[PDB]
């Protein structure tokens, strides 16, 4: 019953912007951090952004800081990413992720962003 | 409903002990870890170290390895803290600390009235 | 940044075999004042999103058979599958999850012979 | 260690003001920073946890946010109980704490 259902990946050229979505269902998503974290072609897991319960706080890699933002609306019950301008090598999977602690013990299915000419 | 009653003032010479008592009340003594923090007169908040009242197991700041014991008597909800060797930079109030829940006991949201020790 | 380097790269093995593939990090991931080793297994089953497999080390994710075990301690942590059976054919991610940026490790490659069921 | 920056030492407001409190972590560790007022004659009382969650009977007025090892609290709208020393928490390790008087 606990899910996430990642969306918003699309095609984009270098210096795009995409926002991704992830609808959360089957527990509480008020009381949990969620995290971000993407799956480049080459199979390489890279953790992109977290979020606390509150949104009061969030984290990124200094290379994704100026360039990401990891934002929540718990009425909605839903996870979003801004990205901006995107990078080849920000190409990947990316995955919405449940936090306990700092561990990611849900994972969704993922949304593809391509960024290529 | 929580309370945590500590014992009453000490006063010591320099190299002698303290040990202070932390009794608590309204809530399952076992189940939650209790820690213990020091505040020099004037000056801010520091860790000593925790104890496990279920299992009696402990563990110390650094600086006080080797030189404070903690632990704890179960039938009647009380844990100590006793620190030897005591100097000057030792005086400070001595409070016990409960975590707001066992999930995350590192948010003290349960104090003791703290106790003063006066060295030297 | 943390460097996580997880060993073998990839290996094959027949079912019932022994698999042992270990996950060292560049710096301790053992906290003093809580004694907990923030390391955590992921296990990516072919076609499937990364699922958490065990965190703090050598604790099981619910559900996670005892034929997986955590263990070590500080930088050298290791995964133990006893006998493994053809479900665990999938690859196996080291993360840890005490100093930003998270990092995980470059994942060993588990193929077993007859596929994965 | 975890050094925990509280800036300023001090800081004195009149009534109906705003109060910024920095508290900057020398080293970003996965930890939940939590805010402590501790009122004169008193022991701390947990203010915020989790960074921007307010603790039990905590008014609205008192608003902590974070950005990695950055963290704000912000007291809007001070008050003559606001007078207290805040400090700032991650595990084991505390800031020096910031001196708010209010007259």
């Amino acid at each position: 019953e606990v899910k996430l259902v990642e969306s918003g990946g699309d095609f984009v050229k270098p210096g795009g912007s995409l926002k991704l979505s992830c609808a959360a269902s089957g527990f509480t998503f008020s009381n949990s951090a969620m995290s971000w974290v993407r799956q480049t072609p080459e199979k390489r897991l890279e953790w992109v952004a977290t979020i606390n319960n509150n949104g009061g706080y969030t984290h990124y890699p200094d290379t994704l800081k100026d360039r990401f933002t990891i934002s929540r609306d718990n009425v909605k019950n839903t996870l979003y990413l801004q990205m901006s301008s995107l990078r080849s090598e920000d190409t990947a999977l990316y995955y919405c992720t449940r936090q306990t602690y700092w561990y990611l013990d849900v994972w969704g299915a993922g949304t593809t962003v391509t960024v290529s000419s | 409903q929580v309370q945590l009653v500590q014992s009453g003032a000490e006063v010591k010479k320099p190299g002698a002990s303290v040990k202070v008592s932390c009794k608590a009340s309204g809530y399952t003594f076992t189940g939650y870890y209790m820690h213990w923090v020091r505040q020099a007169p004037g000056q801010g908040l520091e860790w000593m170290g925790w104890i496990n009242p279920n299992s009696g197991g402990t563990n110390y700041a650094q600086k006080f390895q080797g030189r404070v014991t903690m632990t704890r008597d179960t039938s009647i909800s009380t844990a100590y803290m006793e620190l030897s060797r005591l100097r000057s930079d030792d005086t400070a109030v001595y409070y016990c600390a409960r975590g707001k829940n066992s999930d995350y006991n590192w948010d003290f949201q349960h104090w003791g009235q703290g106790t003063l020790v006066t060295v030297g | 940044d943390v460097v996580m380097s997880q060993s073998p790269s990839s290996l094959t093995v027949s079912l019932g075999e022994k698999v042992t593939m270990t996950c060292k990090s560049s710096q301790s991931l053992l906290y003093s004042g809580n004694q907990k080793n923030y390391l955590a297994w992921y296990q990516q089953k072919p076609g499937q999103s990364p699922k958490l497999l065990i965190y703090w080390a050598s604790t099981r994710e619910s559900g996670v058979p005892d034929r997986f075990t955590g263990s070590g301690s500080g930088t050298d942590f290791t995964l133990i599958i006893s006998s493994v059976k053809a479900e665990d054919l999938a690859v196996y991610y080291c993360q840890q999850f005490y100093f930003y940026p998270w990092t995980f490790g470059g994942g060993t490659k588990l193929e077993i012979k007859g596929g994965g069921g | 260690e975890i050094v925990l920056t509280q800036s300023p030492a001090t800081l004195s407001l009149s009534p109906g003001e705003r109060a910024t409190l920095s508290c900057r972590a020398s080293q970003s560790v996965s930890s939940y920073l939590a805010w402590y007022q501790q009122k004169p004659g008193q022991a701390p009382r947990l203010l915020i946890y989790d960074a921007s969650n307010r603790a039990t009977g905590i008014p609205a007025r008192f608003s902590g946010s974070g950005s990695g090892t950055d963290f704000t609290l912000t007291i809007s709208s001070l008050e003559p109980e606001d007078f207290a020393v805040y400090y700032c928490q991650q595990y084991e390790f505390f800031g020096q704490g910031t001196k708010l008087e209010i007259g």
